[PDB]
């Protein structure tokens, strides 16, 4: 970037226009907008694995109800979410979790895939299913 | 689509079959996301009512758009002849790895 | 006691896995009694290959058998359909 001076000579007219291309500083812009999302994870109510809860909640930025959405889930290594819950939130209108992605059994889940039909605008969708530790590790 | 074009008065409707495999050959197994529309010279009219979610097993998929749903779209069916269709599939793995979008127009 | 570890779970689903369709082994194989030669020639084979791999414990055997045994069952479960 200089500062430099031009000079012209002759007849005609023409037309002289200099732009610039960089990086400017984004203000650190929300990189998310147009999906709030927290998640939390506690303990299970004792009745001594480790089973705990995972909780869910979203919302769009938007003025319409977003339409058919996913939502891409990654278990903690060595844990595997209830069977009997996936059912449950499948079963569930507006929510739907693919045949191929049930029947996987406890052995391998690490990766899940809830499809969603759609997601609130004005308040939080929030959903919870249980997960269980089969794999002990530490770290 | 089953035919290379569509019959206004067809009553089974635009049949569209979703084909997925890897780029090895291997086929591929996911979910896809299907859509329709409407084309007038170079304006495009999504047809929301048209979205569809269908698996994909042994990689391949079975999508209809009904013609019901086609003319609901508009607001004359002898009209919407010389318009053209176009589809626009989303398939995404079971692993939520990869997603490709594909489009048949015209 | 705690938990499994890392060979710990697999080594073991897939011995189970294989031990519940060698429970029911004399049930299909005693099923072929009625059927062609093929098929009880077939889990006749598929049967120790199943056997030697779970006292083997060899996660690889035990796999290599356990499709090796679950095939001729479902071979066996279309051949009595066309039975009735």
């Amino acid at each position: 970037n200089e500062g430099f001076t031009v000079t012209a000579e002759g007849k005609g007219q023409g037309t002289l226009s200099v732009v610039t291309m960089y990086h400017a500083k984004a203000k650190d812009q929300l990189t998310c907008n147009k999906f709030d999302l927290k998640v939390t994870i506690k303990p299970a109510p004792e009745t001594a694995k480790n089973t705990m809860i995972l909780e869910i909640c979203t919302r769009y930025r938007g003025d319409q109800d977003a339409t058919m959405s996913i939502l891409d889930i990654s278990m903690m290594t060595g844990f595997a979410p209830d069977t009997d819950d996936l059912k449950q939130l499948a079963n569930g209108v507006d929510r739907y979790i693919s045949k191929y992605e049930l029947d996987k059994a406890f052995s391998d889940r690490n990766t899940l895939i809830i499809y969603l039909d759609k997601v609130s605008h004005s308040e939080d969708d929030c959903l919870a299913f249980k997960v269980h530790q089969y794999f002990n590790v530490e770290l | 689509p089953t035919e290379k074009f569509y019959y206004i008065y067809n009553e089974k409707g635009l049949e569209v079959t979703i084909t997925a495999r890897f780029l090895y050959g291997k086929k591929v197994e996911g979910t896809a996301f299907v859509i329709f529309g409407i084309q007038d010279g170079e304006q495009r009219i999504s047809l929301p009512e048209s979205l569809k979610r269908i698996p994909i097993e042994d990689g391949s998929g079975e999508v209809v758009l009904s013609r019901k749903v086609l003319l609901d779209g508009v607001q004359r069916a002898e009209d919407l002849v010389g318009k053209s269709l176009y589809v626009s599939a989303t398939v995404i793995l079971h692993s939520g790895s990869d997603m490709v979008q594909a489009e048949r127009s015209g | 006691t705690s938990l499994p570890t890392s060979n710990e779970y697999q080594n073991e689903k897939l011995a189970n896995e294989l031990k519940s369709l060698l429970d029911e082994l004399n049930v299909n194989e005693l099923a072929t009694g009625s059927l062609n030669t093929y098929y009880k020639r077939t889990i006749k084979i598929s049967g120790q290959k199943a056997m030697y791999a779970l006292k083997s414990k060899d996660f690889k055997k035990m796999s290599e058998a356990k499709y090796q045994l679950q095939k001729i069952y479902n071979e066996i479960d279309e051949a009595l359909k066309s039975k009735y």
